[PDB]
């Protein structure tokens, strides 16, 4: 109170010094049942991929991309990412997502990075130099090698010019590398533009095939059709909580309700457009919202030039939330309730007043309106005054304020 | 309760304190307004168990113990009038305490007349109190005692018409209902202004903080702070202006309590139309109702009249009455009710000889 | 041909419950007492959005196509009421003018005595569909009375639309205009009446 | 930056002048009442109940005070009543007499 | 009379409506003020010739 009034002395009164507010005891998050998980498993367990000169792209759209199975997929011989950290991906959203898939030898998987060079990076699959995405691989010797060599996997050995980023080209005309004419046939500097790894199961670890998939992500004007998993908490009724139901953030108390929403409606609004009810997206019950209990806190005091005891009123708060006493104005702490009634000293509200009285304490009482009297009425009886008092009464009226002027330029601009 | 917004709101300084000091003065004034109207009685007077009021019947306006303990008319009045950091506060006096004041004022008035406002309540029989209130309008008190049944009836009937009007109407009490409506509309306007963008990216504070990084989010929140602080200053300024109107109305109601209920006003049209006899307070939601009892002169006749009359060369003037003639004979009457006395030397006074007065007439003055 | 719309083409504009209250909102609505084109399958302008209605129980009426070219040069939205359930797809379609009774791809989805009413609109790359069904006394024209249309789907398709056509025996078309309406929500949070604010001075 | 200080200092001064206009209207209503109390209580003898203090008004005396006025209202208060039987009229030679 | 400005003013909500409502309350009260002073007489009394 001394700090609120900016004074070391406080006169008799009731002063508001704070606001009480019950705090959110925990956070709730609720979203629909975690469903329509993206088809990443259809690429990562395909029967085989395409040859790297003709890499195969999966469109990922309209699903939840839970990358956490990939975060724990320790069978991946690598899981690199560029522009973005892998652990962050479960927080994100995108318009389109892609997975680009192929087989190559381990000694050429190292060409799959931003700004790399060599026949794969030059002529088969060029990443951007500012690439945002991820590169995944696993050993596939037992899947992609064959006795006498599996020639069914190929790469573009040479081209007239290097690929642009994500340029795809599956044409197989003879490449004329120099002054010797191609003449429609294989020869020196008349190369058929593809060659094969010929994968043998007896190959060494860098000669062996690896299955490779490159993840890539974009966010456009068109809607974010791909998002991470909406992990959700338990639902906590009958306490103060923070909550998030779908996009509806707030703070309050959640309770069961008598309301009858229509099947498409998600939440409800009061007459002034303030939200007051919600449908839980996992179990479709209607919950009422009421605010966390709050109100002004007032300090009730005799003057400090008499005593240093005080009482405290929590305006409109029920005493469960905070001698101690429930008034209709709010819970009152530190005042003794009395069964007598007296004229009002300090006013509290709803018929209650407080005073400091004699060993001394602050007391709280229902206010006296005046002494009760029955006038001795009947027909044919009268009272007539036999004496008088001349009385002098004082009345005090304001007539004028202190006169003020302001140089508005000197106040504003100094 | 956003910590990001709360720290920006500190940069505006005292505005948030001085709005609450302003609204605190409005709230504290409403208790004083109610105190100055109703708390004009020193002691809680109560009515006798006997009801020997000379045929007048106050049972419609007196407390009902089977009811709060309001009168019948106070229950009609109480039935016909009908959270984003916002809080309402209770009045200091409860509706039952206000009904104890209108009860004490009314019991004092009926049992002791005007006397309880000037000192101790002095009992007087109600028909004799009404005889003095007839003298206060210039009608001689025998006009009441000779017509008491007819004045007690017709008072009772005029009170019955108050019950029938308040039971049947849907507009007459609307002066209290409009005060309820303006204060509901003011809070709905204040809350609806939370939905406004004020040119910010959104009106939802967590939405701003999700879309934008710290430096741009701080720019967007300062628009909501600017528009919501202007929205709240607009509300508090309008409540300060609206409270000044209610205080002027409460000072008028406190003056009608003193001069109409605790007295008999001679001020024209102050306590209803007609010559005022008395009035009764009834409590209503956020206000007071006065039932102003007045005398109305009703069935006039024409007469010939003269300012003075000649007797033995002396000009006679009436002490209190007016001279009138029925066409052949001359009388003096009291002025606000026709009752003809024969003209005598003690109904009249002399001033000089006949010759000065314009329109003097010749008639005998009887000397008793 | 033209007929009057009366008080029809109101829909629940948002997924918000409101009870025993009047709520005023601005959205693409069919203006009250406007007239609507009546047909017995042309390509039509879409404007800002369409109210479509029909009386149907044979299912001669079967679906719709929406787009700019409708065909080949860029993607378009196909909708068909297959008797199993409604089928929806977005492709660079090149199908025939309309299928009838014997009287690349980027998105996909799978779900007379009665007047059946549908509202279609496109906002910021979401395609919104609302509908309702009611019995009717007189097939010739839309009935004088009130009934609010409920949302079916809210598709993230992103593609542009400026024209549409019916796939299909008679139907009504009218266009949604940006209007302010005052909507009456009852104790059960159904819309039960409305005022089109720009209709007449009493509505204002 | 100066335009933010101008905006806030100008709003600060508008708030002050608005509340001084609203407060000066309250002090004018009080000065109009004090001027009426001087005409009716000091320059006359008011019959208006409780206008010039409690009891029946005899006279009142003005005293100056800083920013205001003080009225010393002299009034007559009846003090020591006794009960009596009473009658509206008395009957003499078959005729009613009234006081 | 600018549509470009009117759609930006509409971001401020109730302010424009409540300014018009305040001036309408002031205007209706001026007719009330005049009737409370002058219309105190029930009948249009006329002086004799
Ligand atoms: C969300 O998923 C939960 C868990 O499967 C569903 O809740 C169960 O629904 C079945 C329906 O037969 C009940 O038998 C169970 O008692 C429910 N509770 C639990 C804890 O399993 C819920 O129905 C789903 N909600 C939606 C909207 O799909
Ligand atoms: C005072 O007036 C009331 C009128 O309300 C009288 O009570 C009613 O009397 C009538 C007959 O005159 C009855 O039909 C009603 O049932 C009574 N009750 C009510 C609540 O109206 C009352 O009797 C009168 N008192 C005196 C002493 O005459
Ligand atoms: C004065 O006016 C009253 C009415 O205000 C007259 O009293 C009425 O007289 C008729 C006679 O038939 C009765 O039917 C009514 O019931 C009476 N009313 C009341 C309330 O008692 C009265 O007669 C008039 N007196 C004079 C001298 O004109
Ligand atoms: C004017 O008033 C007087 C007195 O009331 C009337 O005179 C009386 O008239 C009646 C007959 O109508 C006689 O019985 C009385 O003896 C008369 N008294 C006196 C004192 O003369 C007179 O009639 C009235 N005049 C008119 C024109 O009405
Ligand atoms: C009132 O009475 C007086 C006295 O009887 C009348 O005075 C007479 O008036 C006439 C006409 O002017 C004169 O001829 C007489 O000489 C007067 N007599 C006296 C004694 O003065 C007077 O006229 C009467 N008034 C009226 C209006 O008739
Ligand atoms: C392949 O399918 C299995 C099925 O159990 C699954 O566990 C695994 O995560 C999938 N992907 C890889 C890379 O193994
Ligand atoms: C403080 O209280 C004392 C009595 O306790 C009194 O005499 C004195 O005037 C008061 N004020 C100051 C400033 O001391
Ligand atoms: C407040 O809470 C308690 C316990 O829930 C309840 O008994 C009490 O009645 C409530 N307060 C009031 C003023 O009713
Ligand atoms: C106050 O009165 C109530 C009954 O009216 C009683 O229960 C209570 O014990 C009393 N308290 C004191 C302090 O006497
Ligand atoms: C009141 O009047 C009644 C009936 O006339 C009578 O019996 C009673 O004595 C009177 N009371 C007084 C105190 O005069
Ligand atoms: C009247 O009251 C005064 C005191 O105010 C007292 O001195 C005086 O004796 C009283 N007179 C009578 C006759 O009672
Ligand atoms: C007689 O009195 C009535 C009622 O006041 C009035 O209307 C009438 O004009 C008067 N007679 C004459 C002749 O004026
Ligand atoms: C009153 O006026 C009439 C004319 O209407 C006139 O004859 C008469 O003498 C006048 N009387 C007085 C006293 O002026
Ligand atoms: C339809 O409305 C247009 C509005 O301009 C009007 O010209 C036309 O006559 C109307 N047709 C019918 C048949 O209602
Ligand atoms: C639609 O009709 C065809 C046969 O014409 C049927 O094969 C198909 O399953 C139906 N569509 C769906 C979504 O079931
Ligand atoms: C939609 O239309 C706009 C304007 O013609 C154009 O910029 C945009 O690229 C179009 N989008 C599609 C998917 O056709
Ligand atoms: C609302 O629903 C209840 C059952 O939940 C039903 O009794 C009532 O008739 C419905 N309609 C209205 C207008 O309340
Ligand atoms: C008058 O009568 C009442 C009731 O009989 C009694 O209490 C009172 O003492 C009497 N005297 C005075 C001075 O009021």
């Amino acid at each position: 109170t001394k700090c609120t009034l900016k004074s070391f002395t406080v006169e008799k009164g009731i002063y508001q010094t704070s606001n009480f507010r019950v705090q959110p005891t925990e956070s709730i998050v609720r979203f629909p049942n975690i469903t329509n998980l993206c088809p990443f498993g259809e690429v990562f367990n395909a029967t085989r991929f395409a040859s790297v000169y003709a890499w195969n792209r999966k469109r990922i759209s309209n699903c939840v991309a839970d990358y956490s199975v990939l975060y724990n997929s320790a069978s991946f011989s690598t899981f690199k990412c560029y522009g973005v950290s892998p652990t962050k991906l479960n927080d994100l959203c995108f318009t389109n997502v892609y997975a680009d898939s192929f087989v190559i030898r381990g000694d050429e998987v190292r060409q799959i990075a931003p700004g790399q060079t060599g026949n794969i990076a030059d002529y088969n699959y060029k990443l951007p130099d500012d690439f945002t995405g991820c590169v995944i691989a696993w050993n596939s010797n037992n899947l992609d090698s064959k006795v006498g060599g599996n020639y069914n996997y190929l790469y573009r050995l040479f081209r007239k010019s290097n690929l642009k980023p994500f340029e795809r080209d599956i044409s197989t005309e003879i490449y004329q590398a120099g002054s010797t004419p191609c003449n429609g046939v294989k020869g020196f500097n008349c190369y058929f533009p593809l060659q094969s790894y010929g994968f043998q199961p007896t190959y060494g670890v860098g000669y062996q095939p690896y299955r490779v998939v490159v993840l890539s992500f974009e966010l456009l004007h068109a809607p974010a059709t791909v998002c991470g998993p909406k992990k959700s908490t338990n639902l906590v009724k009958n306490k103060c909580v923070n909550f998030n139901f779908n996009g509806l953030t707030g703070t309050g108390v959640l309770t069961e309700s008598n309301k009858k929403f229509l099947p498409f409606q998600q939440f409800g609004r009061d007459i002034a457009d303030t939200t007051d009810a919600v449908r839980d997206p996992q179990t479709l019950e209607i919950l009422d919202i009421t605010p966390c209990s709050f109100g002004g806190v007032s300090v009730i005091t005799p003057g400090t030039n008499t005593s240093n005891q005080v009482a405290v009123l929590y305006q409109g708060v029920n005493c469960t939330e905070v001698n101690v006493f429930q008034t209709r104005a709010g819970c009152l702490i530190g005042a003794e309730h009395v069964n007598n009634s007296y004229e009002c000293d300090i006013p509290i509200g709803a018929g209650i007043c407080a005073s400091y009285q004699t060993s001394q304490s602050i007391i709280a009482y229902t206010m006296s309106l005046g002494a009760e009297n029955s006038v001795a009425y009947s027909n044919n009886s009268i009272a007539i005054p036999t004496n008088f008092t001349i009385s002098v009464t004082t009345e005090i009226l304001p007539v004028s304020m202190t006169k003020t002027s302001v140089d508005c330029t000197m106040y504003i601009c100094g | 309760d956003s910590t990001e917004c709360s720290n920006l709101l500190l940069q505006y300084g005292s505005f948030c304190t001085q709005l609450n000091r302003a609204l605190t003065g409005i709230a504290v004034e409403q208790d004083k307004n109610t105190q100055e109207v109703f708390a004009q009685v020193k002691q809680i007077y109560k009515t006798p168990p006997i009801k020997d009021f000379g045929g007048f019947n106050f049972s419609q306006i007196l407390p009902d113990p089977s009811k709060s303990k309001r009168s019948f008319i106070e229950d009609l009045l109480f039935n016909k009038v009908t959270f984003n950091g916002l809080t309402v506060l209770p009045p200091l006096l409860t509706d039952e305490m206000i009904a104890q004041y209108t009860s004490a004022l009314l019991a004092g008035t009926i049992t002791s007349g005007w006397t309880f406002g000037a000192g101790a309540a002095l009992q007087i029989p109600f028909a004799m109190q009404m005889a003095y209130r007839f003298n206060g309008i210039g009608v001689t008190q025998n006009v009441l005692y000779e017509n008491q049944k007819l004045i007690a009836n017709q008072f009772n009937s005029a009170i019955g018409k108050i019950q029938d009007s308040l039971s049947s109407t849907a507009s007459a009490l609307g002066k209290l209902q409009d005060v309820v409506n303006q204060n509901a509309q003011a809070l709905n306007t204040l809350v609806k202004q939370l939905s406004s963008n004020f040119g910010a990216i959104s009106s939802v504070l967590n939405d701003i903080l999700s879309r934008l990084d710290k430096v741009e989010a701080e720019v967007q929140i300062d628009r909501l702070i600017t528009g919501r602080l202007q929205s709240l200053q607009t509300y508090v300024t309008q409540q300060l202006i609206r409270a000044a109107e209610i205080r002027a109305s409460a000072n008028l109601a406190a003056t009608k309590m003193s001069e109409c209920v605790l007295g008999q006003s001679k001020r024209v049209d102050f306590c209803g139309k007609g010559y005022h006899l008395m009035s009764f307070p009834q409590s209503a939601p956020h206000g007071v109702v006065f039932l102003h009892v007045t005398y109305v002169p009703a069935q006039e006749k024409n007469f010939t009249t003269a300012p003075a009359i000649c007797h033995d060369g002396k000009a006679h003037f009436p002490r209190e009455g007016v001279f009138v003639s029925n066409g052949t004979h001359w009388f003096v009457t009291q002025r606000n009710f026709y009752e003809p006395q024969i003209i005598t030397t003690d109904n009249t006074f002399v001033s000089g000889n006949c010759d000065v007065v314009i329109g003097i007439v010749n008639n005998t003055v009887y000397d008793p | 041909a033209y007929t009057n719309s009366f008080t029809r083409g109101v829909y629940y504009p948002d997924k918000v419950f409101r009870s025993s209250v009047l709520h005023s909102t601005q959205d693409l609505f069919l203006p009250f007492f406007s007239n609507v084109t009546w047909f017995h399958n042309p390509v039509l302008p879409f404007n800002d959005g369409v109210y479509f209605a029909s009386t149907e129980k044979s299912n001669i009426i079967r679906g719709w196509i929406f787009g700019t070219t409708l065909d080949s040069k860029t993607q378009s939205l196909l909708i068909v009421n297959n008797a199993t359930n409604v089928v929806i797809k977005v492709c660079e379609f090149q199908f025939c003018n309309d299928p009838f009774l014997g009287v690349n791809c980027t998105f996909e989805y799978v779900s007379f005595k009665n007047l059946r009413e549908f509202v279609f609109k496109n906002i910021d790359g979401y395609f919104k569909i609302y509908s309702k069904h009611t019995p009717i006394n007189l097939v010739r024209d839309l009935p004088q009375g009130f009934s609010a249309l409920e949302p079916l789907v809210d598709l993230p398709i992103g593609i542009n639309i400026t024209r549409f056509q019916t796939l299909l025996a008679a139907y009504y078309v009218g266009y949604l205009q940006p209007r302010t309406f005052l909507l009456k929500y009852n104790e059960n949070g159904t819309i039960t009446d409305a005022v089109d604010c720009a209709l007449d001075p009493l509505s204002e």
